[PDB]
């Protein structure tokens, strides 16, 4: 019962990385200054800058569903 | 440039046997294009859409059904071969638009009778947040 | 003892898991001849299996129901009941060598970026340079602390933000 | 139906329209950049939103950004 | 296939079913009223979503109650 | 035709090992981000990109070529090596059938001894699946020092081959003049290569493997056998065994052949006593098969002013249907390496697939059909290798369209109309895959359907609704029925899968007749919906890859390319590259029931233990009920055949247990770079940048995210090595312990 | 089935607070009225609460699979 | 040689030679010193 607690916790802190960073990062990142301008939910930026596929606060919330049901599966 | 060229809708074409990646049923209805440029000689030269063809001496001309298929031709015949095309726009009504040399000089060169458009006085970003414009569209403009 | 854990020198289930691993050895020992390699080989791992149990029952460790050995992780109760090796001790035996490797990988970066082409130095390293920090860091917990007080650890608000 | 801003910081390097196959982007003259050009963007009725002009910006962030939104079919670069 | 396979492989090919729906003989005089093409980036992260979500919850259901319900204990 | 060499191009030194990223113009400035590292590795071998010159391009491949020569032969000789040293081969030699083959014994350190299980024959061991052991005993090999001498042999020549490698190209590399002789690359390669090699080893199976293999058959023992080389200085040693060789060589010069009928045959099957080909036999397929080649070597017309030209040749077979045809290839194929790779790589995979076939209905080295788990190994193998070399051809050939392709030498030619009815081409091959998706899978859909629902008189089976392969059943019928009327000359047929009695060695059947039913009919048919779909993938990558009507210039984007941009609703995974990357997907999903396929039919249908009644199957012969239904192929060969890989810890097999574990890991762990995208990574980086700016401690070498074709090519990778180290666990766990 | 439903209900509400709170950050946030507070005090340094973060994942992820995989060695 | 000792200062050269100093001591304390889990 202790390894699974603790497999638990490394859920609930990295659901909690992807959907607070798609939280702070929402209105800016160093990638894309003003992504405040644009909206939460766009495909991406281009393939400029070396690639910004998935930057948009609404793909971090799309990643973050597969680990709230790894969590809690 | 001087004066628009108006449209010669009947000079020979390429030598080009057929494809497929020719015009559907929207050329018709709604709209397509046509480029026109002058060769010196007989020559060989790769299509956008199916395989190769041989121009003719002398004026040439295609239909195409897209923008993108035009200039993706210019910027091989002008890398190329050298020359100077220019392509119109068709519309199902029978009228006619003279488009990319619109002034004459092609648009990588400054010309003196051009005027701005969609021009903000300001930097990248400096510009007001979302909640400013928020019942209204526009946060760029 | 503790936690209603019996220690495994005292426990049925620990010896009754010894006596089985013995037995699939003796068994698999019956094939080959008494002077074979192969026969040698098994002895040898018949030797380790008998060293590895006694020596756990000797060291004072806790087994529980199923026969298995348990570790303890509070220091209060590991140093009152007897039982700092096993998680406790250990835990410093790490950050001394964890420490050891970032005192020297920070000495490596903070050094080659004061010299023209800093990044030919990454992908081409100086081993003279790497190897006189990598032996002289025994004592980084001592730097670490001497450049804490100090203050050239940190950097102050010369750093890129995003906003 | 995109929308193509440029801004004070372009210098008139002319890469953004060379890049732009659909010919939206033009070049016209100015008194803010030592090269006295400036961009323009007449047409962005015929844009297709491949962010090829931002790609070819070299400054420090784009004086070109292209900001998408409603579609249509000179958009969606559709043959049909 | 939403996730991994994305738009640009599939756009090409209704292209090319349009090509035949056109060229053959019968079928051409029947046109659609809105032109089809394929699913947006940020409509297939979506649509991939529920497909994956819809699977995962499914298949537990189903184990759930089948592995606890044969067995009554 | 001559020879021509340039000496002494390249000056051979250190210099530049220590700049790496010298062959490529921008990485020989150096590196600011951590992108150029792995820009490094990948553009290393791309001889094209690195300079325009056909020449130098060609003396980097033809010496790199030796370097791979180099690399398998110490790979080779250590088998050879390994299995002299540390094995059990003759303790195998004189009892095969109950002992286990073994080579790669483990040493004592933690845990770990374990794993070299109580093979037999006083030894201890991994047990091995790779058919060695067969194939030193169908030439004669009886002792150790034998397969040491071959592994010094093979690391000798391996020296010479990597250094001809320095040679060829260091100090003397050929000009691009030589390698555009391709008339007598065919003539020496056919001849030479293909027609000496073979009866040269005729040789060897003539003078040696014969008499060695019919004492060991006939109960001799090793030790006694008398030495290969007394069978060549003897000729009254042998001609005991044959008495042919009494005659010596008058027989061939005077046209008189009958008289080496004694050990030149053509019984077919297979012999009683080992399950496999007669050795007789193979020594008279690999002399015809050198006289096949030979004649074929002086066909073109390099010098002398006989023979034909290949250029002549394709020019003249014209029609009208076609236009100019076949005219401007041999201009492509002399200029191209690519084009080459294609067609090469083609029907160098399509032959491994052959092989794969071939083998296990004629199982030509001696005690194979009998370890099953050797008889898996060698198909699930030369399977998937020509999976991969198959889908490299539609890269290799997408990279000529994109590169090598020159509209003016083509105009109205083969290659030109085929791009000019490409969309006829997708479009009725779309139509095929939908058909054949629905009539095929979706006739399990029904059969579980029915089944849930209580009603199995309704389902597809033998009891039932019966599809039965009408054609392949008339093609074994004549192939067994061949021996009577169409080859009357010969004694048997090819192999018993056609028709005929069973074959038992050692108390376990080596091959027995296979019946096709209506299960196999609804397989057969499931792997052309997978064939035709993976050729959809690869071949509008092809036709494609220069231009559409989405994006009418790819070619100036080039081969691998992302996306042009979010525009016209998405260009994501456009490209050519993005096409093979989601071929090898298919790739991966056919071969995987080809395999299960194998498994599953040969377990329960032909493989057992034969008793006085009859055979044992293992699986009891349920391939005719269970495999009609989807539930029964995860029933009855996944839940079921999983206990032994399951069960594994404890005992020798417990590597298989673990590296079941660890490959599900490694595919789950792909599904994070297939999904997500370099756009959030990138961002996630610039905070973990600022604690390590913050502590005074960041690489100079600027963290970058990884590219996004990378991000896809890391993904299949790290798919497909979980997918199918899987089964490499699951078969080979599941056959050692048979059933 | 009790214990499932609410739990996986749990995990998709969740996901929603930070999704729903991301879009406030974007459309209804205005920094110079709140200047100073809080809610500015954290997103100023943001970088070291992604960090921070990222070594719980981390930490819990390497030791815990590592010691599974200890054992099941 | 200055750049052969240069080619062998590269990152994955070194890289080996530290993989095969911490693996082989690590071994080597397990091939000797079997089965350490508690420290006395
Ligand atoms: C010691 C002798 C020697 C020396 C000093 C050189 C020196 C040189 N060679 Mg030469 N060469 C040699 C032997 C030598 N060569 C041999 C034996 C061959 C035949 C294979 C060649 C074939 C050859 C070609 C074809 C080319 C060169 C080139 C070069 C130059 C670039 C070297 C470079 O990039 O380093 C590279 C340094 C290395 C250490 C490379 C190691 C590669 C090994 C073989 C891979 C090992 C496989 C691995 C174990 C498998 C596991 C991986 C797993 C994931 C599967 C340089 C002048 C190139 C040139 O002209 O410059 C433009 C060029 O194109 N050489
Ligand atoms: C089984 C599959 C799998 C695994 C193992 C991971 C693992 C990880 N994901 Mg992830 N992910 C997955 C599936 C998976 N994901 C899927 C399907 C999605 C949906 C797209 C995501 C979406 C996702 C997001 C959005 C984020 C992550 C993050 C993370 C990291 C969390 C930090 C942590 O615990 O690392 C430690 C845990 C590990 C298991 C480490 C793996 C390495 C082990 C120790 C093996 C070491 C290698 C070994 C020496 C052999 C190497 C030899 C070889 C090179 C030849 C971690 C690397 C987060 C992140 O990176 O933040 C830090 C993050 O933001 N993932
Ligand atoms: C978060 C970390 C953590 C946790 C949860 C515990 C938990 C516990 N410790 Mg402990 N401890 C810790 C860190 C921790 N320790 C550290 C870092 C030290 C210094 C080495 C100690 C030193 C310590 C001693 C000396 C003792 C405990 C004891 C105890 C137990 C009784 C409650 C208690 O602490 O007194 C109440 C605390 C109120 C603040 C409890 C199991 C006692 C024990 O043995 O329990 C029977 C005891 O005597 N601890
Ligand atoms: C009878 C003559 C002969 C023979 C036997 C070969 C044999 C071979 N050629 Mg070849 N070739 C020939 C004439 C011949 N060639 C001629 C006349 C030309 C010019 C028209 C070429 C041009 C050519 C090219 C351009 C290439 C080959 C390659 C190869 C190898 C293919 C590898 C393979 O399939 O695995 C079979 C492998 C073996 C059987 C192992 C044996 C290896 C030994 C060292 C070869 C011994 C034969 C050798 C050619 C004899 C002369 C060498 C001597 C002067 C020192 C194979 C060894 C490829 C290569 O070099 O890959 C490394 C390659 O790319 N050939
Ligand atoms: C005769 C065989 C052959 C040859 C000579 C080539 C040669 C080439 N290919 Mg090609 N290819 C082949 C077969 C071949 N290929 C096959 C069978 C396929 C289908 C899978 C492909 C698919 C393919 C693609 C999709 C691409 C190429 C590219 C290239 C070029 C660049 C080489 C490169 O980047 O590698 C340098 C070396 C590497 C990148 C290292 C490879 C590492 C692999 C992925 C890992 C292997 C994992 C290992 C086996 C198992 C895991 C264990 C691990 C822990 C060690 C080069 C001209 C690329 C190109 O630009 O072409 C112009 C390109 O985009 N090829
Ligand atoms: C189980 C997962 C799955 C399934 C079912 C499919 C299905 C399909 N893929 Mg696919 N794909 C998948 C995973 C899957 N994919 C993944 C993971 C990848 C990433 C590599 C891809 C990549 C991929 C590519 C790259 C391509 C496909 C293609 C296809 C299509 C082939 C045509 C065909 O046979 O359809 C026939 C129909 C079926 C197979 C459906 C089976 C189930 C039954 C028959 C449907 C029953 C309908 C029911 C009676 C009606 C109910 C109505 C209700 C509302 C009342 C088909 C739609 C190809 C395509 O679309 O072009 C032709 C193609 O080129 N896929
Ligand atoms: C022979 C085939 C071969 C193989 C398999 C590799 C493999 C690799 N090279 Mg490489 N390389 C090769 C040939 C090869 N190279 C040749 C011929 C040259 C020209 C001289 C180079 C020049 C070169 C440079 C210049 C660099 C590499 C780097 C790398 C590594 C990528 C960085 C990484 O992921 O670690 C990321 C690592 C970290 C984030 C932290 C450090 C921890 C590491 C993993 C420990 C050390 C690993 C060790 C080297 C593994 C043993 C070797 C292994 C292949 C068996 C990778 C291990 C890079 C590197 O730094 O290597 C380490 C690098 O900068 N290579
Ligand atoms: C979180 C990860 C983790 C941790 C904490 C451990 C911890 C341990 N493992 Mg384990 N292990 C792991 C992952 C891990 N392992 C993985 C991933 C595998 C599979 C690759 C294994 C496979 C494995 C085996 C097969 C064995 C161990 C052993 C050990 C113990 C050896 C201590 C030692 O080296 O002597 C102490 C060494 C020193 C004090 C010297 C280092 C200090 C320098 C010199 C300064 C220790 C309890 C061994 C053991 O005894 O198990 C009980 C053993 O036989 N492990
Ligand atoms: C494996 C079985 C697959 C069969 C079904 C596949 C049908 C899909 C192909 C349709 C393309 C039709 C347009 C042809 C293209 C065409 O117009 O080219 C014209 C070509 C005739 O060429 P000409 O003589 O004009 O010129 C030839 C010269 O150009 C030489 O280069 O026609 C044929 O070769 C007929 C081919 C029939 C192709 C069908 C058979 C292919 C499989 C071969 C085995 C068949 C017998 C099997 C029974 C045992
Ligand atoms: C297959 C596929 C398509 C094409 C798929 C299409 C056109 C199928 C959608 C149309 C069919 C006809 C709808 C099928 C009906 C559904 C089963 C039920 C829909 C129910 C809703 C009405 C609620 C994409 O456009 C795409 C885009 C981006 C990434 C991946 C993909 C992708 O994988
Ligand atoms: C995870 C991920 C990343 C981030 C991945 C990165 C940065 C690669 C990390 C490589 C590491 C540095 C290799 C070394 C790993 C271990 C340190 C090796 C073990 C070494 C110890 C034994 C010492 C992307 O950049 C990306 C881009 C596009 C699509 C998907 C993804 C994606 O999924």
């Amino acid at each position: 019962d202790f390894l699974v607690h603790h497999a638990i916790a490394l859920g609930l802190h990295t659901t909690t990385l992807i959907l607070v960073k798609g939280a702070l990062d929402a209105r800016g990142s160093k990638l894309m200054p003003d992504k405040k301008d644009f909206g939460y939910s766009f495909p991406c930026d281009g393939p400029g800058r070396g690639g910004t596929c998935d930057i948009s606060a609404y793909d971090a919330f799309y990643l973050a569903v597969f680990w709230m049901l790894n969590t809690i599966g | 440039p001087w004066k628009q060229p108006e449209l010669d809708p009947d000079t020979p074409s390429p030598i080009f046997g057929g494809s497929t990646g020719g015009l559907l049923r929207k050329a018709q209805v709604e709209e397509f294009y046509v480029i026109t440029w002058e060769s010196p000689k007989e020559q060989i030269f790769e299509m956008p859409t199916g395989g190769a063809a041989i121009m003719r001496k002398g004026p040439n001309l295609l239909k195409f059904a897209r923008k993108e298929q035009c200039m993706a031709l210019t910027t091989q015949l002008r890398s190329k071969f050298r020359q100077t095309p220019c392509f119109y726009r068709v519309y199902a009504d029978g009228k006619v638009q003279y488009l990319h040399p619109k002034d004459g000089v092609y648009p990588e060169k400054v010309n003196a009778g051009r005027v701005g458009v969609n021009q903000n006085m300001r930097s990248i970003g400096k510009n007001v947040d979302p909640i400013k414009v928020v019942k209204f569209t526009g946060s760029e403009p | 003892d503790i936690a209603g854990l019996t220690p495994c020198s005292e426990s049925k289930a620990y010896n009754k898991l010894e006596r089985k691993e013995l037995k699939v050895l003796d068994k698999r020992l019956k094939q080959y001849e008494p002077g074979s390699a192969p026969y040698l080989a098994l002895q040898a791992t018949k030797e380790r299996t008998e060293n590895r149990f006694k020596t756990y029952a000797k060291q004072g460790l806790l087994c529980g129901n199923d026969g298995l050995p348990h570790l303890i992780s509070d220091p209060g109760l590991a140093l009152r009941f007897n039982h700092a090796g096993e998680v406790f001790i250990p835990t410093f035996g790490f950050l001394y060598v964890a420490g050891y490797i970032g005192h020297v990988g920070r000495q490596y970066i903070i050094l080659s970026k004061e010299d023209a082409k800093p990044t030919d130095k990454e992908i081409i390293l100086d081993v003279p340079l790497a190897l006189k920090l990598a032996f002289q860091g025994w004592a980084w917990p001592l730097a670490s602390i001497q450049e804490l007080r100090n203050g050239s650890l940190l950097e102050k608000d010369e750093n890129i933000t995003v906003s | 139906a995109h929308v193509v801003k440029i801004y004070d910081t372009c210098i008139g390097c002319t890469q953004c329209v060379r890049a732009c196959p659909l010919d939206v982007l033009e070049m016209v003259p100015w008194d803010g950049c030592k090269a006295a050009q400036m961009a323009s963007s007449p047409r962005t009725e015929d844009c297709v939103g491949c962010k090829r002009c931002e790609t070819a910006c070299p400054t420090d962030f784009l004086s070109v950004r292209v900001y998408l939104g409603n579609e249509s079919t000179r958009s969606l670069g559709l043959a049909y | 296939m939403f996730l991994i396979s994305w738009r640009g492989y599939w756009q090409e090919l209704i292209e090319t079913l349009v090509w035949a729906h056109e060229k053959t003989p019968l079928a051409n005089l029947v046109y659609w009223k809105d032109k089809p093409v394929a699913l947006s980036i940020v409509q297939a992260r979506l649509v991939g979503l529920a497909h994956f979500s819809v699977g995962y919850i499914f298949t537990y259901a189903a184990f759930l109650i089948a592995s606890t319900a044969g067995r009554f204990g | 035709v001559k020879i021509a060499v340039d000496r002494n191009p390249v000056e051979t030194n250190f210099e530049k090992w220590a700049k790496p990223g010298h062959f490529s113009r921008a990485l020989a400035k150096g590196p600011n981000t951590t992108t150029w590292i792995w820009n490094l590795h990948a553009d290393a071998h791309d001889f094209d990109n690195h300079t325009s010159d056909l020449e130098e391009i060609s003396r980097k491949v033809f010496s790199a070529h030796f370097g791979q020569l180099g690399i398998i032969l110490i790979w080779l000789s250590g088998m050879y090596f390994h299995g002299a040293r540390f094995s059990n081969y003759e303790g195998w030699l004189s009892d095969p059938t109950h002992i286990k083959p073994s080579a790669q014994v483990v040493w004592p350190i933690v845990g770990q001894e374990i794993l070299n299980g109580d093979v037999g024959g006083g030894f201890q061991g991994i047990q091995i699946t790779s058919g060695f052991f067969q194939l030193w005993r169908a030439s004669g090999i009886t002792s150790e020092l034998q397969l040491y001498s071959t592994a010094i042999g093979g690391l000798v020549l391996a020296a010479a081959c990597f250094f001809a490698g320095w040679f060829h190209y260091h100090k003397a590399a050929p000009k691009l003049e030589w390698f555009q002789n391709v008339e007598s690359m065919l003539n020496h390669h056919l001849a030479g290569l293909l027609g000496l090699g073979s009866l040269a080893w005729a040789g060897h199976q003539i003078h040696v493997s014969l008499p060695v293999n019919k004492l060991l058959d006939a109960g001799v023992d090793p030790k006694e056998i008398p030495l290969p080389h007394e069978f060549l200085l003897n000729q009254s040693i042998i001609a005991d065994l044959y008495p042919s060789f009494s005659k010596g060589l008058a027989p061939f010069f005077t046209l008189n052949w009958a008289e080496y009928s004694d050990f030149l045959t053509f019984k077919g099957g297979l012999n009683p006593v080992t399950g496999g080909l007669w050795l007789s036999d193979t020594a008279h397929h690999h002399l015809a098969i050198a006289v096949l080649f030979l004649v074929a070597g002086h066909q073109y017309r390099t010098n002398w002013g006989i023979g034909h030209s290949i250029k002549d040749i394709l020019e003249s077979h014209k029609g009208p249907f076609t236009g100019n045809g076949h005219a401007g290839l041999y201009e492509i194929l002399t200029t191209s390496w690519h084009a080459q790779l294609a067609i090469n790589l083609a029907l160098f995979g399509s032959l491994s697939i052959i092989v794969a076939h071939h083998m296990y209905a004629m199982p030509p080295y001696p005690y194979l059909a009998t370890d099953y788990g050797t008889q898996l190994s060698l198909f699930t193998h030369h399977m998937w290798i020509g999976g991969f070399c198959v889908v490299g051809a539609g890269a290799h050939a997408a990279i000529f369209m994109v590169r090598d392709y020159d509209p003016t030498n083509n105009y109205n030619n083969l290659l030109d109309r085929v791009i000019r009815h490409r969309d006829a081409i997708i479009s009725h091959l779309n139509w095929v895959s939908i058909f054949l998706g629905f009539h095929s899978f979706g006739l399990y859909i029904h059969n579980d359907t029915m089944s849930a629902l209580g009603r199995p008189q309704d389902m597809f089976s033998d009891t039932a609704i019966q599809l039965q392969p009408v054609f392949a059943q008339w093609i074994q019928n004549t192939h067994f029925t061949a021996p009577q009327l169409t080859a009357p000359n010969a004694l048997a047929a090819t192999s018993l899968t056609w028709g005929g009695d069973v074959v038992a060695v050692g108390g376990k059947v080596a091959m027995m007749p296979i019946a096709l039913g209506t299960s196999d009919f609804l397989v057969h048919h499931i792997h052309a919906f997978t064939i035709h779909v993976t050729v959809l993938i690869l071949l509008k990558g092809v036709l494609f890859a220069r231009s559409s009507r989405l994006i009418p210039d790819k070619a100036n984007l080039g081969f691998r390319f992302p996306c042009d941009g979010p525009g016209r609703g998405g260009t994501c995974q456009v490209s050519a590259w993005d096409h093979v990357f989601l071929g090898l997907f298919w790739m991966y999903n056919s071969l995987s029931i080809v395999i299960f396929h194998f498994s599953w039919k040969m377990q329960s249908d032909v493989w057992g233990t034969v008793t006085d009644s009859g055979v044992s199957h293992i699986t009891g012969g349920n391939f005719a009920q269970s495999a009609n239904t989807i539930n029964g192929w995860l029933r009855d060969f996944l839940w079921a055949q999983s206990s032994q890989v399951i069960q594994s810890y404890g005992s020798a097999l417990s590597a298989y247990g673990l590296m079941f574990l660890g490959a599900h890991f490694v595919w789950a762990f792909s599904l994070m770079f297939l999904f997500s995208g370099r756009g959030y990574w990138q961002e996630l980086i610039e905070s973990i940048v600022w604690a390590h700016n913050k502590l005074r401690v960041a690489p100079s070498i600027q963290p970058r995210a990884l590219s996004i074709t990378q991000g896809r090519a890391v993904g299949v990778a790290h798919y497909l090595l979980g997918g199918i180290a899987t089964t490499w666990s699951f078969f080979l766990a599941r056959i050692i312990a048979v059933g | 089935s009790l214990y499932t439903h609410h739990q996986y209900i749990a995990g998709f509400i969740m996901c929603g607070a930070f999704a729903h709170g991301a879009i406030f950050f974007i459309r209804d946030y205005d920094p110079e009225q709140n200047k100073g507070n809080v809610l500015a005090r954290v997103l100023d340094h943001k970088e070291a609460i992604i960090s921070h973060l990222s070594w719980v994942s981390l930490f819990l992820g390497f030791h815990t699979l590592g010691l599974y995989v200890h054992n099941d060695v | 040689m200055k750049d052969f000792t240069t080619y062998l200062s590269t990152a994955p050269v070194v890289g080996l030679g530290w993989a095969i100093f911490t693996s082989g001591l690590l071994i080597e304390i397990n091939r000797f010193f079997p089965d350490p889990l508690v420290f006395s």
